């Protein structure tokens, strides 16, 4: 319904330890 | 577009209410006082501008109502409502001044000769320093065509009218007579009459 | 201070809110923000630039990227590359950054008692060796092509290329080993340089560091200002675009792109100017709010009445200092497909409607009420992600309203509205259509993704017929929200409260656990429900219906339930391996009401059959669309169906679908509520008989309109996992047919879920965390994505380690057993004293309380799946590990090269180590499962 | 602290040409919208001209399309009279925009304050003469006063003992003889227990002190 917080592809997080 | 009324007469904490009457559907308040420049108000039809007394209130019923509730000897000034419109217009109307009214007064009669500077180039002044109102009568003696007369705005804190008279005389004719003020006023049982001579 | 510039009046926070904050601006120009909470376990902080990738040089793409990713790798007065991330590791926390176009945010977290001791090295960043370089180039280059195949990202680049292409927006902003790497050597430049004399841009007057702590402001003060002051001072000018990227030749194009998954979408763009110094206003927030919006009489009713769209958004999407974007972009059916003319067609006569219409102040204000209620009552975030947010949007706003500006609208102004509505226009329209349809029919191909596309003029004859849009019956104006809360009373909390959940109803209908918020004394309320039936899961044909039927119902009630969305009040309903599962979280004021509404569409449901077919054929694109997923997911996917007792995998559910029809589902809807059990989790501002009254209304109405009847004990059937015989190694091998990257997944399996083995697990876990990422990805570089970590379910547990990586499973498997043996003896060459130090890290990380409701009621929750019903886990398991001593060497000498119990399966996916024993490769999983046997289940507290 | 000052005004021959400045002070007349309103002797307020520097954007009234020219340089307002009638006497005053960016292209019209203004110039357009002001003192719970008599144009200020005197201070609104020239008096009520008045012209540079005594 609206754009949100980083909806797009930019956010990069440096490395990926913090998901499942 | 359109301003009511013209003017309008009111006492000290009484309230008053102008209605300016235009597009657009608000309208703009602004307080002018004599001489200075103009003060904003109101902004947007309800609310109202920051540092303003919360006895002033922008209202709408087509036509526009400023309301004060208490009425203040301080805000003595010329009202004007502002109207923005497309194409970037913007326009006024014709003001409304407010008249306070306060009790009855005395005018502090004074009269003036002229300096002697002047003679070497005449002007007697006659004064009235507090009164209300402002309809008084001020005559010369023999009577008068060459009379001048001004009077002040309504004071800030007393609320009080005071009046001006310049009888403008050549050198001649000033030393053609000897004995030079009638004044009626409301707050006067017998009209004072102030008077000098050579 | 002579080193403090200035210090801010007072910060504008929620009364709800008891951190305490100090605003204030440094000399050298850093704009500082401390946050006091004596109360919180964890310290964080986080230093934002406000330079980005937007600013690379022409001839070097992704140099602010590669930056990043190189300042983690020592400094000069730490010079060691991973003594940062050893350090945090070692101190219970962690650090990561992002680079935006215009931002390059990093953050971190610790224990609240060696604040200091990280925060020195990470001033340090901000205060290059050829070997470290060489080898973090390999991880870009796995960065970027792990964002190849996907989708987002390819439009993304392909929308930054289709612009101007002398603009910096059409910038590569990852980078890769070209650019990096092959085309610097290949043109004589020096990389390493390149990255100090970029190190020209890192200016103390674009910086802006938020620090939370439990020290008091003046300690906080005194230490920002002793480490940051130091921080050179070059007067950077911020960088702006005023030029707008897309010109006339790039307006009014349309653009016919090919996906990699099989989607079909729609996308419009409007470029307009930037509206961020707005933010008193958000206009692009107020015409998303009315655009995007979902109600009745809005443009997606319409275009899902017509059968078209699903699903709709619309909104500002931000751009740069200079430009900004306006977006709506639906997902398409097949007819919608063929139609996207007419769908335009009716977004420009919505437009055409609002701009009739008119502002709506009255729409302002309650977007501003609204507003103002969600911000006060907001939960209380995570420090890294909020330290890291508010640093990111310092350098936007002043010190006083950094906290509340994205939120609170203040002044309501229509010329900025009426100005954006002039900017919808047909002459300044982008249209891009996304579907497989155009294979084959694209001549271009992007240089950076190799995206195939074709690039066409949108007809005069189409932009006109946009231009004389009239206007639509169907569009009108939404109406009041009735789901507005107005009871914000928080209930007293009962005599007879408990801190953890209580068992206050066990009937054989349903049981039900209940606790009162006793920590946050927030009016808000989660409201969870699990379903047990066992049609939701006796074969794919059954599971398929009943996804299907949620998906339907969940179709069904989005318009209606929008507003209630829209209202704070939201809710999930996901289909379970056990049955149902619908949580309602948010405001208690109106959340029976808006419940009871659902579980009358849960008893009452009217099968529309357009709706069916719809979204039973996006149900198929999706089964058909998880082939695309990536190499990892894939290795998780595949060791999930191999040590469940029983799951059906996406080839059989999609071989099933096909024979699902609306006469079966029919039929199967009051068959599954013919039976079933609940158990329920009721977590919030509500009273015990408030919770009973919850309980009682779905019972009754679900016996009411479904004769819903108990079900048998009997028939609560647990799946068990596949138990490993001793020295038993398994591997499952598959090929990925779109990624050009290998996956792996080695899991090793333990005895049970017992609180010795679980920090025996955990423990060993957190000893070779940073070892592992150091080892796998720092050093050898065989990756972007390295982890490792424990594995728990069906009340069993184990260890697993994912990589995702170009270089073969089986050699990422022996540098795994390597790096084993290295972990052997770094242990037992380990002192007491570092042993001590992980025990004090994973104690610090195991009671670490939870910041807001829903993940205590998500903990709760957690406990309440596994049947284990362990709420006090926390202390006695923390309890128990400080209690052990260096019982981890014979541990590992038992269950994890020779060990006489070493259960080993290991996932292959396709694009000195030690010798390893010949793997028995899976042929078949169901033969895998019969010749193997099972393990027992966790018994009930 | 934001204000605004007016500069430029004066007397000019029928036909002639003035050009009015509006030097801004506090905030940047980029990101603002500035509006000119004059006010004729005894009338009500009039608006003359607005701009919108960040649009671009001009506003003239019905009253004076050809004659009259709004700009601005980036931090000053210009506002141009290329031929002035004799109509066109009034005090002009400049002001801004309470709200930033406002939208001058608009169907619908929305009424915003004008919350800062200048004391504004007078113009006046006569063919007569401008002349040096006349003092002449006035000698006597005592009244005394100043008089000016002989002077052109308008205005003047008139300030006591170098504006320390503030209490009982009344100044009277200029009035025109029959000669073509403007006069005032000022008194001021003291009690029976030395009164100096200050008069400054300033379209005629001139300062005057004098004293008053009685006898
Ligand atoms: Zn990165």
């Amino acid at each position: 319904g609206i754009v949100e917080q980083c909806c797009t592809s930019i956010c990069s997080l440096y490395q990926l330890e913090n998901y499942c | 577009m359109t301003q009511s009324p013209s003017s309008l007469s009111a006492s000290v904490g009484d309230r008053v209410t102008i209605t300016c009457r235009a597009v657009s559907s608000a309208v703009a308040w602004y307080q002018q006082k004599p001489g200075k420049a103009p003060k904003l108000l109101i902004y947007s039809t309800s609310s109202l501008y920051s540092g303003v007394p919360s006895r002033f209130s922008g209202s709408r019923s087509t036509d526009f109502t400023l309301t004060i509730s208490s009425l203040q000897p301080e805000d003595f000034a010329t009202y004007y409502c502002q109207q923005s419109s497309p194409s970037f217009l913007i326009t006024f109307g014709q003001g409304t001044k407010v008249e306070i009214k306060r009790t009855v007064a005395a005018p502090s009669v004074f009269i003036f000769p002229p300096s002697d500077s002047q003679l070497k180039s005449a002007s007697v002044v006659c004064l009235l320093n507090n009164f209300y109102p402002r309809e008084a009568k001020v005559q010369w003696k023999a009577l008068s065509g060459n009379s001048q007369e001004s009077v002040t705005e309504q004071d800030s804190k007393d609320s009080t009218y005071s009046l001006s008279s310049t009888l403008t005389l050549s050198k001649a004719d000033y030393e053609k007579h000897k004995v030079y003020c009638e004044v009626t006023h409301q707050g006067l049982s017998s009209p004072v009459t102030k008077s000098f001579n050579r | 201070n002579p080193a403090i510039k200035r210090i801010g009046n007072h910060i504008t926070k929620s009364p709800e809110d008891k951190r305490e904050y100090r605003g204030l601006e440094l000399a050298n120009g850093i704009k500082v923000l401390l946050i006091s909470d004596p109360t919180t376990d964890k310290s964080s902080a986080a230093l934002d630039v406000h330079i980005g990738s937007l600013s690379d040089p022409p001839n070097i793409a992704g140099l602010s990227h590669f930056l990043q990713h190189m300042l983690f790798l020592g400094t000069k007065k730490y010079p060691k590359e991973n003594e940062y991330s050893q350090f945090l590791s070692e101190h219970a926390g962690s650090s990561n950054a992002f680079t935006s176009g215009e931002h390059t945010n990093y953050y971190f977290d610790v224990s609240h008692e060696h604040l200091e001791g990280a925060l020195d090295r990470f001033a340090q960043f901000f205060l290059f060796d050829e070997s470290a370089k060489d080898r973090e180039v390999n991880a870009v280059d796995s960065e970027h092509e792990k964002n190849v195949m996907n989708d987002a990202w390819r439009l993304f680049q392909l929308e930054k290329a289709t612009g101007n292409p002398k603009h910096p927006f059409s910038k590569f902003g990852t980078g890769n080993k070209y650019t990096l790497e092959t085309r610097p050597n290949q043109e004589g430049i020096d990389v390493r340089q390149e990255l100090l004399k970029f190190h020209a841009y890192y200016s103390s007057n674009l910086m802006a560091v938020v620090v939370l702590g439990r020290e008091s402001l003046d300690d906080l003060t005194n230490l920002v200002v002793k480490l940051f002051s130091e921080v050179e001072n070059k007067n950077v000018p911020l960088p702006e675009f005023p030029e707008h990227p897309f010109q006339e030749e790039h307006l009014k194009q349309l653009y016919k792109i090919v996906p990699i998954k099989d989607i079909r979408n729609l996308y419009v763009t409007f470029p307009i100017p930037d509206l961020q110094k707005y933010y008193k206003s958000n206009p692009g927030h107020y015409l998303g709010h009315l655009i995007g919006h979902e109600g009745p009489g809005s443009l997606l009713s319409e275009l899902k009445s017509k059968g078209w769209v699903n699903t709709l958004v619309g909104g500002q999407k931000e751009g740069a200092r200079g430009f900004m974007f306006f977006i709506i972009n639906v997902d398409l059916t097949e007819e919608g497909l063929l139609h996207v003319e007419d769908i335009i067609l009716h977004m420009f006569q919505y437009i055409q409607k609002l701009r009739a219409e008119g502002p709506q102040e009255w729409v302002f204000q309650e977007l501003k009420d609204l507003n103002a209620v969600a911000f006060r009552f907001k939960d209380k975030e995570r420090p890294r992600g909020y330290t890291s947010k508010i640093a990111g949007i310092l350098h936007y706003y002043p010190l006083e309203e950094v906290l509340t500006a994205e939120y609170l609208l203040e002044e309501f102004r229509p010329d900025l509205i009426e100005m954006v509505l002039d900017k919808l226009r047909p002459e300044n329209v982008r249209v891009a259509i996304v579907s497989k349809s155009f294979e084959g029919k694209t001549d271009r191909t992007e240089e950076w993704y190799g995206t195939q596309y074709k690039q066409e003029a949108i007809p005069d004859e189409v932009i006109k017929k946009w231009q004389n849009a009239d206007l639509n019956g169907k569009f009108k104006l939404p109406t009041k929200n009735e789901f507005i809360p107005t009871n914000f009373e928080i209930l007293p909390l009962e005599k007879e409260a408990t801190p953890y959940p209580a068992l206050i109803k066990d009937t054989a209908m349903s049981k039900l656990w209940f606790k009162q918020d006793d920590k946050f004394f927030l009016p808000k309320a989660n409201l969870n429900f699990e379903f047990f039936s066992p049609f939701a899961y006796v074969d794919p044909l059954h599971s398929n219906m009943a996804y299907l039927y949620l998906e339907l119902l969940k179709d069904s009630l989005n318009e209606y339930a929008y507003a209630a969305e829209l209202a704070g009040l939201s809710y999930d309903l996901q289909n379970t391996i056990y049955g149902m599962y619908l949580s309602v979280k948010g405001y208690n004021d109106k959340q029976p009401i808006l419940l009871k509404k659902i579980i009358e569409k849960m008893a009452t449901f009217e099968i529309d059959e357009k709706r069916f077919e719809i979204i039973k054929e996006a149900y198929m694109r999706s089964l058909n669309n998880f082939r695309a997923e990536q190499p990892h997911q894939h290795a998780m996917y595949y060791l999930r169906l191999l040590m469940t007792e029983v799951a059906w995998t996406k080839d059989e559910l999609k071989e099933a679908l096909d024979d699902v029809t609306l006469p079966r589902l029919k039929a199967f809807i009051p068959q599954l509520l013919s039976r079933l059990h609940i158990e329920a989790l009721l977590h919030g501002n509500i009273t015990k008989q408030a919770a009973l009254g919850i309980m009682q209304m779905v019972e009754d109405t679900l016996i009411e309109h479904a004769h819903t009847k108990p079900l048998l004990p009997s028939q609560l059937v647990r799946y068990r996992e596949v138990q490993l015989p001793d020295r038993g190694w398994f591997v499952y091998q598959q090929r990925n047919e779109v990624h050009n990257n290998s996956g792996i997944e080695i899991y090793y399996q333990t005895d049970m879920q017992s609180t010795s083995e679980n920090m025996f697990l955990e423990l060993f876990a957190q000893i070779i965390s940073e070892p592992a990422f150091n080892t796998l990805r720092t050093k050898e570089q065989l990756g972007y994505i390295v982890f490792s970590g424990p594995r728990r379910a069906n009340g069993i547990q184990g260890l697993r380690f994912i990589i995702q990586s170009e270089k073969p499973p089986h050699y990422l498997e022996s540098r795994v057993e390597a790096f084993l043996i290295t972990m052997e003896k770094s242990i037992e060459d380990m002192t007491e004293e570092a042993f001590q130090k992980h025990i004090q890290a994973l104690a610090i990380r195991r009671l670490d309380k939870p910041k807001k409701l829903s993940a205590e009621s998500a903990k709760y929750w957690g406990e309440i799946i596994s049947q284990q019903y362990n709420f006090d886990r926390d202390n006695t398991e923390v309890a128990y590990l400080k209690t052990l001593t260096k019982d981890i060497i014979k541990f590992y000498k038992e269950m994890l090269v020779d060990a006489p119990r070493r259960h080993k399966v290991s996932v292959h996916v396709l694009a000195q180590a030690p010798a390893l024993p010949q793997p028995e490769v899976i042929q078949n999983m169901t033969e895998f499962k019969r010749g193997l046997p099972l393990f027992p289940l966790v018994k009930p507290h | 602290e934001v204000q605004l000052v007016e500069s430029g005004g004066g007397l000019v021959q029928p036909g002639g040409s003035l050009r009015l400045s509006c030097a801004a002070s506090g905030f940047n007349v980029s990101s603002y919208s500035i509006h000119w309103v004059r006010q004729a002797p005894g009338k009500g307020l009039e608006w003359v001209a607005s701009i919108s520097s960040y649009y671009g954007s001009t506003s003239y009234a019905d009253s004076v399309k050809g004659r009259f020219t709004i700009s601005a340089d980036t931090n000053t307002a210009y506002l141009q009279m290329n031929s002035l009638r004799a109509e066109d006497t009034a005090v002009y005053y400049c002001a801004r925009d309470r709200v930033m960016y406002y939208w001058s292209f608009s169907k619908y019209g929305y009424p915003y304050g004008m919350d800062y203004w200048g004391q504004g110039t007078l113009v006046t357009v006569s063919s007569a003469s401008t002349k040096g002001p006349s003092v002449f003192p006035l000698a006597p719970t005592a009244a005394l006063g100043c008089l000016v008599k002989d002077y052109f144009p308008e205005p003047v200020t008139v300030s006591w003992n170098s504006g320390a005197l503030t209490s009982g201070v009344h100044t009277f609104p200029a009035v025109l003889q029959s000669s073509g020239l403007y006069s005032l008096s000022s008194v001021v009520t003291v009690p029976s227990s030395t009164y100096i008045c200050n008069v400054n012209h300033k379209p005629s540079n001139t300062k005057v002190d004098k004293k008053v005594e009685p006898k």
